[PDB]
């Protein structure tokens, strides 16, 4: 839904 | 008695046709496998003892040998993947699931432990344990009016094994298995034992580490407020998985993120963003970066809670990986924020610690920071205040960094540096 | 902290 969200790095 | 047997003696006793001889040899095997330094797991596997142990699991008329072989197989299963596979290859999964209904608590507990080790190996063995039907007998053991009447160690083992049935991601656990487990998980999340709570939060953190549909299954069970409460626990083994769960949930939709905000999570973050364990700070700042990636009213809640000065803090001083999450938090903030919100960032002192991080050799954090600066200048253009910001960047040595970055091996470090110079530093 | 497998010394 929100493309600005980042998964864990 | 049964201390310090050779493997050859263990085989001799298990291969006799005397149940009591086999019991003593099996216990001796259990004691060998129970030592901390280098238990002879491979020697036991090589002697062909796993089929015998599994067969002993079914000896209902001799419960001690059920217990000793269960303990022995548990410890073999606790090793490498190949060692766990040998336990599975020997038919142990259905035999252990049959032991869950044992009238002897210590035997069913050992079966719970063993299945936890097998499921813990990975998604394939996890799903195989599920396919053999382990979930129903496991949940039946927790179908009591008050969890506090169960033995502490028993409850912790059930919780931990349940957490392994929720763990691992390629693939994630079957959807219907997660739905079956979740209401029991929610009940364990309200128990008062710190270890049950830690492993319960770990289970929730696994379940929320996936697509938004996985997050939604958890979020709509109403666990977010309880997760926020556990976020404030004094026990760090509770805070870490609670925070991992909360951060996972804010990777979802703005709606799922809003439920974290509604539950009051932001009020804990002054402590989290200064927390002495570096990994808490990293997770909390990553969480913050995904909140500043949300709507403007969610950015406003970050502002309201006084969290922008704390982001300035970790940007100014933190472990580097936490500093990069703070850079991301700022860039996300500047991408979605209003002019007033972006101006407030400058007033809190974001500019100079931002500029100092352009010293870093990490190429992606430089791209992140230059995108933030450009976005801040865009907010300055809409106010006729581009130059007051250029002098601010120049007075703290930021211009020397942007100007130097035109000679960078990446070809958009330069191509954003020179554009910043071309447009604002004429 | 959250080990995948657990050995039993008891």
């Amino acid at each position: 839904a929100n493309p600005r969200k980042r998964h864990r790095e | 008695g049964t201390v310090n047997w050779s493997v050859e003696d263990i085989v001799k006793g298990i291969n006799s046709n005397n149940l009591e001889s086999q019991l003593q040899a099996t216990q001796a095997a259990r004691k060998l496998l129970s030592r901390e330094k280098q238990p002879p797991i491979d020697n036991i596997i090589r002697a062909g003892l796993i089929p015998k142990f599994v067969s002993f699991l079914g000896k209902t008329d001799c419960s001690p040998i059920q217990f000793e072989s269960a303990w022995a197989l548990t410890n073999i299963a606790s090793g490498t993947s190949e060692q766990t596979k040998a336990v599975v290859d020997g038919g142990a999964i259905p035999a252990f699931i049959s032991l869950l209904a044992s009238p002897h608590a210590h035997i069913s507990e050992q079966a719970v432990w063993a299945l936890g080790n097998i499921a813990g190996d990975g998604s394939a063995f996890r799903d195989l344990v599920i396919k053999h039907g382990a979930i129903d007998p496991l949940l039946a053991l927790l179908a009591v009016p008050d969890l506090s009447t169960l033995a502490c160690g028993y409850l912790r083992n059930l919780t931990w094994t349940l957490s392994n049935l929720c763990r691992n991601k390629n693939p994630a656990p079957p959807l219907d298995a997660v739905e079956q487990i979740l209401p029991t998980l929610v009940r364990l999340l309200h128990h008062n034992d710190p270890e049950v709570l830690a492993d319960s939060c770990w289970a929730i953190s696994y379940l929320t580490d996936g697509p938004n549909e996985r997050i939604e299954m958890v979020v709509k069970k109403g666990v977010v407020p309880q997760l926020v409460k556990l976020l404030g626990a004094t026990e760090l083994p509770i805070v870490t998985p609670a925070l991992r769960a909360i951060g996972n949930i804010v990777t979802g939709t703005d709606e799922q993120t809003q439920k974290v905000i509604d539950a009051g999570a932001l009020a804990v973050f002054p402590s989290l963003l200064t927390n002495p364990k570096t990994n808490i700070q990293k997770e909390a700042t990553w969480t913050m970066s995904n909140i500043t990636a949300g709507r403007q009213d969610q950015i406003q809640q970050v502002v309201n809670h006084g969290l922008v000065p704390f982001l300035v803090g970790v940007l100014s001083k933190a472990d580097f990986k936490t500093q990069k999450e703070a850079a991301w938090a700022i860039t996300n903030y500047t991408s979605g924020g209003t002019v007033e919100q972006i101006v407030y960032l400058v007033h809190c002192g974001i500019i100079e610690p931002l500029m100092n991080l352009l010293s870093a050799k990490d190429t992606k954090i430089i791209q992140v920071i230059l995108d933030a600066i450009s976005n801040i200048f865009q907010a300055a253009e809409k106010l006729g205040e581009t130059e007051k910001l250029s002098i601010m960047i120049e007075e703290c040595g930021g211009l020397d960094k942007i100007e130097a970055l035109q000679r960078h091996e990446n070809e958009s470090v330069y191509k954003a540096s020179l554009n910043l110079i071309e447009k604002y530093f004429s």
